């Protein structure tokens, strides 16, 4: 239910006006079926990290529809919000530093809590070839109790050079073809511009 | 097929709708114990009205009222224990289930659940609680004082089965992790955020709402747990009886809750702990002072907290005039509902919202269910025929494959 982006190279807070929210202005924004909220743990010059955080309301609709991981988890909900936060910051669009947006940072990002069946192998597959350094954290489900096992759940790490507007695109595209069931609860190729096409899953991805 | 109608004393006129039928056609067939020996299943029980004290859905106050304004000012208030709901029925010998029931594979008595199947899997572990129980009712004189080769009794199973408790892997501590881990990390950010500083947004707020979350999340998880513990053998098995349903000749529905818990006592717990009696008290619902002493005692059984009570009315069957008054009404405990109404159902903006419920299609539905498990054990007990019984115990799995709020 967490994406946070890291930047630091020094003056750090030149990674608001890439993303255009003052990191001394938390914002809550408006989704359906909830609410997704920006602010800025940290925000000096040597280090500047967002955080988007998804408020989803368990209410707005099996005993399992009414209790489920959907909430918690980074579903579909998170892509929707990425474009409604960081709206223009996928259209490469930066005003007071636009250079900065024009080529590869130095970038760090972290998605918790993504459902995937797949496991750790699909995550690879998807962000690897993008350039993306990745590493994959699991959770048992109930450390109380081993014999249940694994969860389906996997933070996902990313360390990578590239273009803020790649990082976003990146990551709108690829979180709800791990999410197998959001059926149960936008368009592509305006996003997939520049990587997609020459991707190894792109069929996988379609 | 097409409409079933069902004919029974306390209510002339059910129907069961060919789609209700089909559903559980499917599921009686496959999976259920032998036929003969379903001449019972239990109803689906209905909660009581929405509480309105705060941060309560559930509170025994609406339960009270429920059966004093229908007229009923005596209550019988019993602990909900941890587990499913089991139906219990022993003979004497395979010689009286042969004779009686017309069972043929020499089993001298079965442990069913409310789909008509059987509780465990292992078939010895079923026939070694059957004698079990069958030790104790020979160490009290049942059989003699009741006349009777067999019984059948109606009972909370703990822990939950094992199909029950896969759930906890496959569903609640999935929404346990994830939300645990999630929300522990929005604190911690909310936190550096708060220390470091659409619409706007405050930092604080935000944190202390994260903060609640977070809370209500640990609680759940907490809640979920204690359920978890596997029957390795019968000594992690625990039964309590609640209704003593029908011996040879009789079906006990005249007989009132009192009676139920002490004959059980009497009859069934004395000098075994594997079956206990049930913790109850008795409740004037006209009286200020016996209807807080039933809150209290509430209060108590799920300060752990259990599941909460069900409240019976004095008289296993009750009226208001003609019309048939719930067996039974579950006043379910706050941390308990977690596991039923979602981690964080008891925040504000979420507990408002759910007080408005609609438990009428639910009443009606354990009515109906009600008088057809009566109708079904008096038919068998005056000995009609298979079928006769067995449309009754139909019928209620068909009413139960009905759409209903799965909540309540």
């Amino acid at each position: 239910m967490i994406l946070t982006i890291t930047y630091t190279q020094p003056p750090a807070t030149d990674l608001g006006y890439l993303l255009h929210k003052n990191p001394s202005r938390p914002q809550t924004f408006e989704l359906n079926h909830g609410k997704a909220h920006i602010f800025y743990p940290e925000a000096t010059s040597e280090r500047c990290t967002v955080a988007l955080l998804l408020d989803i309301d368990p209410i707005d609709l099996g005993l399992f529809d009414y209790v489920n991981d959907r909430p918690y988890v980074s579903s579909s909900f998170m892509s929707v919000a990425i474009s409604r936060v960081f709206g223009t910051a996928m259209s490469g669009k930066c005003k007071e530093k636009p250079e900065l947006a024009a080529i590869k940072l130095p970038l760090k990002a972290k998605i918790m809590m993504l459902p995937c069946k797949g496991g750790e192998e699909i995550i690879y597959r998807l962000f690897e070839p993008l350039g993306y350094k990745v590493d994959v954290e699991g959770y048992m489900l109930d450390e109380k109790f081993p014999e249940w096992g694994k969860s389906r759940y996997y933070t996902v790490s990313l360390e990578g050079e590239v273009r803020v507007r790649d990082l976003l695109n990146h990551i709108y595209v690829l979180i709800p073809v791990l999410d197998s069931e959001k059926h149960y609860w936008d368009k592509l190729f305006q996003h997939g511009e520049g990587w997609l096409v020459d991707h190894p899953e792109k069929e996988l991805i379609t | 097929l097409g409409k079933k109608i069902i004919t029974t004393r306390l209510m002339s006129s059910i129907t069961i709708h060919e789609e209700n039928s089909i559903a559980a056609l499917e599921v009686m067939s496959r999976f259920a114990a032998d036929p003969h020996w379903l001449i019972y299943l239990p109803p689906t029980m209905s909660p009581c009205e929405t509480s309105k004290k705060e941060g309560m859905l559930e509170h025994p106050i609406e339960a009270f009222e429920y059966f004093r304004t229908r007229g009923v000012g005596k209550v019988v208030c019993e602990q909900k224990h941890m587990g499913s709901r089991a139906v219990v029925i022993v003979c004497k010998d395979s010689q009286v289930a042969e004779k009686r029931f017309g069972v043929l594979d020499g089993t001298a008595g079965i442990c069913y659940t409310r789909t008509g199947r059987h509780f465990f899997d292992d078939m010895q572990l079923e026939a070694e609680l059957i004698d079990r129980v069958r030790k104790v009712l020979d160490k009290s004189g049942f059989w003699g004082d009741f006349n009777t080769d067999w019984v059948c009794l109606d009972c909370e199973l703990m822990p939950w089965s094992a199909k029950a408790q896969k759930l906890l892997e496959e569903q609640y501590s999935a929404v346990g992790i994830s939300g645990r881990v999630v929300l522990d990390e929005a604190v911690k950010l909310l936190k550096q955020a708060s220390l470091n500083k659409g619409k706007n947004a405050d930092i604080n707020e935000l944190l202390q709402r994260f903060t609640e979350r977070s809370e209500m999340m640990q609680k759940y998880v907490e809640a979920y747990r204690k359920y978890c513990w596997p029957v390795n053998s019968i000594d992690d098995l625990k039964l309590a009886p609640f209704h003593i349903l029908a011996t040879e000749g009789k079906v006990h529905s005249d007989k009132n809750h009192i009676w139920h818990m002490d004959t059980i006592a009497k009859y069934c717990t004395q000098d075994d702990s594997l079956i206990m009696a049930t913790n109850h008290i008795l409740v004037d619902v006209t009286d200020a002072e016996s209807v807080d002493k039933g809150i209290k005692w509430w209060e108590d059984l799920t300060a752990s907290g259990g599941e909460g009570m069900v409240v019976k009315p004095y008289d296993f069957i009750v009226k208001n005039g003609r019309e048939l008054l719930q067996p039974a009404v579950k006043c379910r405990g706050r941390e308990y509902l977690r596991i039923i109404y979602g981690p964080e159902y008891t925040m504000d903006e979420n507990i408002e919202r759910l007080r408005n419920r609609a438990v009428g299609k639910k009443r009606s539905l354990a009515l109906r269910e009600f008088s057809l498990g009566m109708e079904a054990l008096e038919r068998f007990v005056r000995n009609e025929p298979l079928y006769r019984v067995h449309e009754c115990v139909f019928g209620v799995l068909a009413l139960e494959s009905e759409p209903v709020d799965p909540r309540l």
